[PDB]
């Protein structure tokens, strides 16, 4: 029960799926050809609730690929891991929106989005019970921002009940792969704060400089970033399909991490991380854990937490442990950080424990950090765009496309008051 | 399910047209009998057998080309409906390619592009290729991009456009043909691409240590450049790019979309050894002015846009690097209102030496699309040599009884005044 | 418990700590590879005090190895027993300070001190309980005087509670290895008597003599004295790993050999000491030990006693032995050296024994000599560099580096202020 | 890691950087190919391949030279890139070299010393090999000094001048030259080392038994020297010692950065036997004044610094004892202010025989940098000569008509007594 559908949206997006997956076939011991031959009951008990069971024992994913181009839909095909797709599931055009956030939200995704949307209601009714949406895809390009920001109108139309889950890829500061990505990304960070129940931005800052730093690799191709992302999603999850002595489900993060319906934006961390060689020099404690997902380099968003609070902090560990060296871990790191939390909130601590370890290692922690530091990275974005507003650059492909200027001007504006309300809860005594 | 179709007018277009397919067919593997002992869906099409063909079209109004073409190597590869000939060249009169001859197979060329068009179904756009001296160039580019902007409302056009060399001429009314043909142009291209052949000739001489190049080398270095742009589309790649990319990330306002191309490595065969050809070098490599395929330095302007297509075996991570470190540099310099000026491109195709060519093969190879302000300054120029060219009123005679208006050559004068006030107007800074 | 942690500074400090862990690991039965194949238990009931237990049953070295050049850190990864190194502790930059210690104190030194005191702090949270620190470095080279000088200081702004040990090879006065040692010496010499608990000068010049005589080997190499200083150092602190009929710990230590808080510099002397012929021509007893301990040509520091008087006096033993026969020892000493010792300290020997020897041996001691007569030693220096002062040679570099003139007139008048110090407490009666 | 460029100017120079490069290959075991059948990374970067090519620039206006280096053995291992030639060259002119033509390329040898700065990362220092009597060298030599630490705030800069002999001269204006080039490099130079060609001359005639020796012999011995002084950096030893501590140990002043270098053991390959070559006994080879690479009787001065470089297996206790000794005699006087003159440097490398030399291999070898007041007396002998031959105006007129001022003349004597009158005032001894 409780089963989740997966959609993945833009290339990034399609490329994070894709590894995830891969994990998650891993995880639970099944095969490229869809098939079980694992060895632990404990998989096959809650398989159901990622994978369909189609007759002479086959298992599927419950995932969705979407984009408008045929290449990367082609690439996963082409390549293994691909197969156990159901081959009905891979709805693409034929244009690429091309970064131009109108034409994924009002040309292309419209042509789109009525497969997209059958697709999602057969999946709905073949299921027992749905849990949530989680939802993959990038911020710059047009493709990803606009037909993600369309679909997830549309189901929250169709499903106010339902909780959504957002693994949104913010651009960098520093580096920028595009050139006119702050518009799109204003934009559907506008339809966000419209309609999610919370998103994980993740930079590529961030991950480039801990692959380069921590995992000491001189050569981070995107298969390694990805990698970590999956390894983080499936540590989210991971407290729903497995048994442990104090479980999650997203409602209850979705419970202890909103303090107000507007900020339910996140940051993940993962730990250990480790070198093929810097690994048996360490002792895998608690502690050890605890102290290595707080720190500023290890934050998957490029902003020092130091520079804000935490309005709510939880965590997810994996392995087996002791309940009361977790607890003596959380008192002693709130004690001397007692600057870094906001004073209404006591105990702003929400723990979560399973009892299958990251297969590999002994044992595993993920931190989901909701801070007030972010709202710093709005503010840069929100300059950018003001620069590239003031001259109204590029602004006569979106023009053009049906968008005006007072969609940018009420987006910046509602991004404004977003920050300005982080701010002001920040400083709330 | 993406493709895109080929012009070529004039000598200069044919010969590029010539070395462009010679490339392509290098790189699918193509016989010159359209066999190959999906990737080539984009530009050629496959008949009944395992023969195809390219969706090529060449128009010239001198046959001597042509037929060189048709007895040239590749004769078996072309379709011979496409080859369109004429009587008499437009002989570097804008007013006879223009108004007199073209008319003559006009009509026919709209046919031929209507039928390709049709059996093709993710049509994108059309790669013009043609010079501005040679009058068949300026009056069969205006005539020909009127009539399919007329005709297709809003598809990707792109155009190869031979650029007048500041001082190294052939002809005599290359003023008149350029200013004309732009004055056109400008409101019909949706991106056009200034090369010239003296900076051709000089990266040649000085870079491959070629003494006496020929036009084929020219070809060879366009060719390059082509092959690379669309080898995003060709292909797959970590980060892929389209066409529509490109116009969106380079066309700030929507008469500023004249960009010049430059490309890297082009080094000897004997200096194949001797370096590394770090992706830091070569980037370093395409933003030295001295590489540049038009004579402007960009240190008199700003770089209002800059795109980097990069292929073969690279890395994002060391790409990112190489580019913040070139943003932290000075003299390289964009406009305080954009933040960001770089649009980056991967794909896994290494380019592909031409066998009999001049070239040493690499493993990674990046071309630069940059869309600066610099170039502005070439346009005076130009309009400098025809202000002498018309304050005397010269060679006037043969446009006015070809069926051309003095009041035509104001008019394209005062339009080139103006892009050039737009151009330097935006390369202001902006206040507060 | 009552763990040490172990840093070393400069090339010196570098090739003492490596030959000092190849002591520690032999005596401890500990592999290359860091895993414990010893056959006594009281090896693994003190062995954290100075490892760390990584699982599968791994043992790591709780060292930190600091320099600004390649060259060592390479060399030390290279040869053996060097596996067993945390490879991320190996901090090091890429100039070398190059005898400049402004550049050591405040160009180089202020870009790794960040790393430095990271690492610092993450061991310091590792341990149980730290007892204190001991340092290796050189006072020579600019990297060691001037990054030792700046670590010390930041440490114990950090730690005020914890106890220091610096083992500072003091340039020779016959043989300088430098021209413009004498200015970093004397800097380097301010800030310890600043922020340091008590300081081991050793000179070459004394270790060159007592390997060439006593030992006699007419080709010392660096391998020789080091192996001798890394006795030396694991013989002061075995009283804390191993049990004793009457045992010692640097607390107690450092409260028996310092009087008042600036007089805290002390001198180091070992025995036995026997050649590979004349060993089995001599009876081990006690006795001989003690006479030997005490002699001008067994002294590590370039001073003869006799021209002053021992303030204070530890001896640290190891093996089996009466307490008796050391006591009549202690006495006859004390009798027949009457005149070298200050009158108002009665009973001024400091005794204290262990129970286990050093390999291969059947007793051994150490004596700590806190004496009157170094003073002298320092005389010496201050006149050099007052010469090098006179004319301000060399000077130009620590200019454009930042520092004043101002800085070498405080360093020598604060010189001179201990050395009035040490004489007019000689004289005291 | 840790990398250091290498300039040539004039045919004293090339040549120079033959020898120290054919030094450098042997030693590391480099081919002429860049093949090797880490160490290498200070000197040699590495292409894709497994061939290295080495980080060095030769200049010269005359192309025969570096003609004859394209054409020798050595072909293959140098990158054409850097081998800048001239036309005609500064035929012992300085102001042809530092005024007209050096100017034509100053601009291109830049270009690539950044070029090469930037692919590297431990940039160290300039190792700038030039003669002095040849108006290349002085001119070249002072043209880019100029430009490089206008550049480089604080960086190492090494210099190898051939310094002019007393008495056996080959040119005539060599006095004008010098001078000049001296007066210039007063105020950029790091550190630059003395050499003689008729110190090197005695050295081979007397010691080395070879009555007839050619230009060759001296460049082995300097690229001998000068393979001793980087071996610190090139390899680990029991004490190694970096640039940056040669120049803190030997510059008391800024001004007075002048030593000698000084080599042993020199022994005939017949002569290899017959002497167990003591680490004494090589320090006292090193100290006698026989050996010493300048005309100048150290005798006659005081040693203001010292600095020893050993290399093969040696062991520091007995080298300790061997310096005591040589401090406890008397003739060997320092400063009274300076109390220990001497720095100390191991390497456990030893030195490897040229084939086809003159040398023989040994197990220990020692390189001395001596910077004393006896080298000063140089100076004045040279200014001796330009006084007389600018007393009478002699070959002003061609510097004249170059684009020179008799003021710069004037001018760079002063200079050349302020500094003489420095380097006596210093040798005198303390008051009190
Ligand atoms: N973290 C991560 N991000 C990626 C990866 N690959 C691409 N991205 C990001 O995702 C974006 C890709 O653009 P999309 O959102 O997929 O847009 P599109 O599908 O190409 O369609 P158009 O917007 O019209 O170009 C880029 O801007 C990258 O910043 C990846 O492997 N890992
Ligand atoms: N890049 C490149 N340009 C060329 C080459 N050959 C000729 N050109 C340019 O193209 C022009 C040739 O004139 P065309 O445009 O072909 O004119 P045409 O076809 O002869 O017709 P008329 O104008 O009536 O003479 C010349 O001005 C050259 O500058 C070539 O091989 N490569
Ligand atoms: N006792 C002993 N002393 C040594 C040994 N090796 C070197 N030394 C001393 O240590 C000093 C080494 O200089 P460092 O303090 O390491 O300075 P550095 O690391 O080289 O950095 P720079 O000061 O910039 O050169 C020398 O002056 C020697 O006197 C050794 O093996 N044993
Ligand atoms: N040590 C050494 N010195 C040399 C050698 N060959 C020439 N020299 C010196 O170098 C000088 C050569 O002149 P250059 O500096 O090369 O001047 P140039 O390159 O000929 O240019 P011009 O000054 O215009 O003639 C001569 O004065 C010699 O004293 C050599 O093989 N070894
Ligand atoms: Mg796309
Ligand atoms: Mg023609
Ligand atoms: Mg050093
Ligand atoms: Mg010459």
């Amino acid at each position: 029960m409780r089963e989740i559908v997966h959609i993945q949206a833009g290339q990034c997006g399609n490329q994070i799926g894709a590894k995830f997956w891969e994990v998650i076939s891993d995880e639970h011991g099944i095969d490229p050809s869809g098939n079980y031959v694992g060895d632990s009951d404990l998989q096959l008990e809650r398989i159901s609730v990622y994978y369909n069971e189609a007759s002479s024992h086959k298992y599927v994913p419950r995932a969705i690929l979407v984009d408008l181009e045929p290449g990367t839909m082609d690439s996963v095909r082409s390549g293994a891991f691909g197969h156990l797709f159901r081959p009905d599931n891979f709805i693409f055009g034929q244009s690429g929106a091309g970064n131009n956030w109108a034409k994924g939200h009002y040309t292309e995704g419209a042509e789109l989005v009525d497969s997209v949307l059958d697709v999602v209601r057969k999946e709905c009714e073949n299921c027992d019970c749905l849990q949530g949406f989680q939802l993959t895809h990038s911020l710059g390009g047009g493709t990803g921002s606009g037909m993600g920001t369309l679909l997830i109108s549309k189901v929250r139309e169709e499903y106010p009940d339902r909780i959504m889950n957002t693994f949104s890829v913010v651009p960098s500061p520093k580096v920028s792969d595009t050139v006119v990505e702050p518009y799109n990304a204003t934009l559907s960070i506008h339809q966000l704060v419209e309609n999610t129940d919370e998103t994980y931005c993740i930079d590529n800052e961030a991950l480039y400089d801990i692959c380069f730093r921590t995992l000491k690799l001189a050569t981070p191709t995107y298969g390694d970033l990805n990698h970590l992302v999956s390894a983080t999603m499936s540590g989210v999850t991971t407290s729903l399909r497995f048994p442990g002595q104090l479980n999650a489900d997203l409602r209850k993060l979705a419970v202890n991490m909103v303090p107000f319906p507007r900020l339910h934006f996140f940051m993940p961390g993962f730990a250990p991380l480790t070198a093929r060689g810097s690994q048996q020099y360490r002792a895998l404690t608690v502690p050890e854990l605890t102290q290595q997902m707080f720190d500023a380099k290890n934050m998957m968003a490029a902003c020092d937490p130091r520079h804000g609070r935490y309005l709510t902090v939880a965590t997810v560990f994996r392995g087996r442990m002791s309940m009361k060296e977790v607890d003596e871990q959380m008192l002693a790191i709130q004690s001397k950080n007692s600057s870094y939390f906001v004073e209404w909130i006591p105990n702003n601590v929400k723990v979560a424990v399973c009892d299958i370890p990251p297969r590999g290692l002994k044992m595993s922690s993920t931190f989901i950090g909701n801070s007030t530091a972010i709202q710093e990275l709005f503010k840069r974005i929100s300059e950018q765009f003001t620069a590239m507003f003031r001259r109204k650059a590029f602004l006569h492909w979106y023009t053009g496309e049906g968008m005006d200027e007072m969609e940018f001007t009420e987006a910046e504006s509602n991004m404004n008051d977003l920050v300005s309300e982080y701010q002001q809860y920040q400083d709330a005594t | 399910m993406r493709e895109c179709i080929s012009i070529h007018v004039g000598q200069a277009g044919v010969q590029i047209g010539n070395a462009c397919w010679e490339l392509y067919c290098l790189e699918h593997g193509i016989q010159p009998d359209g066999q190959m002992p999906d990737s080539f869906n984009t530009f050629f099409s496959e008949t009944g057998a395992g023969k195809h063909v390219p969706r090529a079209v060449f128009v010239d109004l001198e046959p001597t080309v042509i037929d060189e073409v048709r007895t040239g190597t590749y004769r078996q590869l072309f379709h011979p409906e496409q080859l369109i000939t004429g009587k008499e060249d437009a002989a570097n009169n804008y007013a006879r390619g223009h108004y007199t001859i073209g008319k003559e197979i006009i009509d026919l060329v709209l046919d031929r592009i209507r039928k390709l068009a049709d059996q093709c179904t993710g049509l994108q756009g059309f790669l013009v290729f043609h010079s501005f001296g040679g009058g068949t160039g300026s009056g069969f580019t205006s005539l020909l991009m009127e009539r399919l902007s007329v005709d297709y409302g809003k598809k990707s056009k792109l155009e190869f456009s031979i650029y007048p060399a500041p001082q190294v001429s052939t002809a005599v009314v290359e003023p008149y043909n350029s200013i004309l043909t732009t004055h056109t142009t400008l409101e019909h291209s949706d991106c056009a691409f200034m090369v010239d052949n003296e900076a051709i000739y000089d990266i040649c001489r000085r870079n491959l240590d070629i003494e006496r190049p020929t036009y084929t080398n020219l070809n060879r270095l366009i060719s390059q450049i082509v092959s690379s742009i669309t080898a995003s589309l060709r292909f797959d790649g970590a980060l892929n790019v389209d066409l529509t990319n490109f116009q969106t990330n380079l066309v700030p306002y929507p008469r500023i979309h004249f960009p010049l191309a430059t490309y890297a490595p082009v080094i000897s065969a004997e200096k194949a050894y001797h370096e590394q050809l770090s992706v830091a070098e070569i980037t370093n490599a395409c933003f030295e002015p001295a590489n540049q395929m038009v004579k402007c330095d960009p240190r008199h302007g700003k770089y209002m846009a800059c795109c980097l297509l990069y292929r073969g075996d690279v890395v994002p991570k060391d790409v990112n690097a190489a580019i913040a470190t070139i943003k932290t540099k000075r003299s390289i310099q964009f406009v305080d209102w954009c933040p960001t000026g770089f649009k980056v491109g991967i794909n896994y195709q290494p380019p592909t030496v031409v066998p009999g060519g001049d070239l040493a093969k690499v493993q990674r190879a990046v071309c630069m699309l940059s869309n600066t302000t610099a170039i502005a300054e070439a346009w005076a120029r130009l309009d400098h040599k025809f202000d002498l060219m018309y304050a005397k009123r010269a060679f006037v005679h043969w446009y006015v009884g070809e069926g051309m208006e003095e009041g035509e050559f104001s008019e394209a004068r005062e339009d080139m005044a103006a892009l050039e006030k737009d151009y330097e107007e935006v390369g202001v800074d902006s206040v507060e």
